[PDB]
């Protein structure tokens, strides 16, 4: 019927990498920080009444 | 398969309606044409036996 | 998108299961029914979702990632999590499961993402997962207090 | 072309007009067509084959017909006998005398029980075949009317 | 070439307009229309005859219907003689009268247990063939109606 | 072999289509013509008795 309109799979993986790059471009380190930095093994679980 | 058999036999109602008509036609307007050209050849007959 | 629902436990027809496929329980002999309430927030609750899933070389193990997750939950050894995932057959057809697996290890703690380590061989190729419980863990987290 | 098609409708909307026949609307997927359960309905679990330490175990305990045949008869008799209506000989006595019947009986539950059960489950798989046959018996009432015709 | 396939899907397109037929989407692989067990299960385990040593070994210790039968019996009486209820005399008296009623339910035990589990899987087998033949029957209905077309 | 002869009769549908097309022209188009001949031979006799 209809002929030649989509692309193949390999072409959307070239496509797909080439916008992974351009995203990277544009943010090239991890914006996100966590409040936990360490393993859970430096952390000590305690319990404590209301704050103040 | 069976529900193809019945799609045959829908066109062959199709085209006995046609066989119909066709007969029909014959018998209308072709026959007596015949008939007129049988009665002109007797007379010619004739006229080589003269 | 509606908050006027009803739940109905029908004593007949009680099929146990994620998706409703599995053994009856038999209602002529019941010694409790007790409802199990839980916050969001209960064990990496709310915002989980499976990602990717696939094999390994080892005879036993699977690896699995869990997505996103709130930074103060942890994955002991033993722990147990359910999903619904569909897969690709070998013969090419899409299909849909449900499974119960175990956990060995993970990694990533307080990172929000983990990649986790688990137990069994997986039947096909993933594709997607449709629901996800990591419910009832072994180790302690704290959360902001609330009170409902 | 020509519409071939077109004629042979219109053909046969006008040949058989004058009559109604309207074909049934069963839905045979609706779960009433259905074995109740699936692969764990106790129809597929495995037969264990019938050994004698099902009928007896050889202990006071349980765990076979006739253990539990003869404690059930000693429940009874001690609850009778816990209130001061009877003594331990009317106990002893009693239990000994039923000690035959209750291995008259358990010889003959294990063998009823295993087929009082499967006689049912055919009953089921033939109710539940025999709607679908009743469905195909009100599609073969249109054929026997243009049968007729 | 032409098209004739094309003419073909078209005409069947166009003259068969009008109504529904959708064939049933049973999958028959399911592991709901296979038998339990692979070779692992109790019907491709070998059958033993039936031998007297089977009935009773000439021996006081057991591994035999009748001897067992005897045990249990030999067992609840002492169990009873225990406890401060019976005697000596008691218990071997009641030991001997039932040592025939043991005989009589051992010889019946063995053939009817041979037949109790063999009575069971032909008629798992059986409800496993008839949910086949139902989704056979549920395919036929379709042809039913294209037949009173 | 059931699933080849449902092609089978799937392809005879389509050579009826043409047989109903092919039938129909000739009824529309040929025998009127052929009428007209005639009609044109049965003057040749009548000349040829003259």
């Amino acid at each position: 019927g209809i002929g030649q309109i989509h692309f193949n799979v390999e072409t959307s993986r070239k496509v797909c990498l080439d916008l992974a790059k351009s995203v990277l471009r544009l943010v090239p380190v991890y914006p996100l920080v966590s409040p936990v930095k360490k393993q859970h093994d430096d952390y000590w679980f305690v319990g404590r009444l209301g704050l103040d | 398969a069976t529900k193809a058999e019945y799609a045959l036999t829908k066109l062959k109602l199709s085209n006995e309606s046609v066989t119909y008509c066709t007969a029909q036609y014959n018998l209308s307007s072709m026959l007596p044409q015949q008939l007129l050209m049988l009665k002109n050849q007797t007379t010619q007959v004739a006229e080589q036996t003269k | 998108g509606t908050k006027d629902y009803i739940f109905i436990l029908d004593f007949a027809d009680l099929r146990t299961g994620v998706a409703f496929n599995g053994v009856t329980i038999n209602p002529r002999n019941i010694t409790m029914i007790s409802f199990d309430c839980t916050e969001a927030h209960h064990g990496l609750g709310k915002d989980a979702y499976i990602a990717a899933m696939y094999n390994n070389d080892d005879g036993a193990t699977f690896q699995m990632e869990i997505g996103g997750i709130h930074t103060n939950a942890a994955l002991a050894a033993g722990d147990k999590l359910q999903c619904i995932w569909r897969y690709l057959d070998v013969n090419g057809n899409a299909q849909a499961a449900e499974n119960e697996f175990e956990v060995v290890s993970y990694e990533g703690f307080g990172t929000s993402n983990f990649s986790v380590k688990c137990k069994g061989m997986l039947p096909g190729k993933f594709i997607g997962c449709d629901a996800f419980y990591g419910k009832y863990l072994q180790t302690d987290g704290p959360i902001k207090q609330v009170d409902s | 072309s020509c519409g071939a098609e077109l004629e042979a409708n219109a053909l046969l909307t006008a040949l058989v007009a004058g009559e109604d026949f309207t074909l049934p609307d069963i839905d045979m997927s609706g779960s009433e067509y259905d074995i109740p359960g699936g692969i764990n309905s106790p129809i597929y679990a495995e037969i264990e084959k019938i050994t004698t330490e099902q009928l007896t175990t050889r202990e006071v305990g349980g765990s076979g017909v006739f253990d539990a045949l003869m404690q059930s008869a000693s429940n009874h008799l001690l609850a009778e006998f816990k209130n001061n209506r009877i003594t331990g000989g009317d106990y002893v006595k009693a239990y000994i005398a039923t000690m035959e019947a209750c291995m008259a009986n358990a010889v003959q539950f294990l063998t009823t029980k295993d087929q009082a059960y499967w006689n049912a489950v055919t009953a089921q798989v033939a109710a539940i075949t025999a709607r679908a046959n009743l469905g195909i018996i009100k599609a073969n009432f249109v054929t026997a009317k243009i049968q007729a015709l």
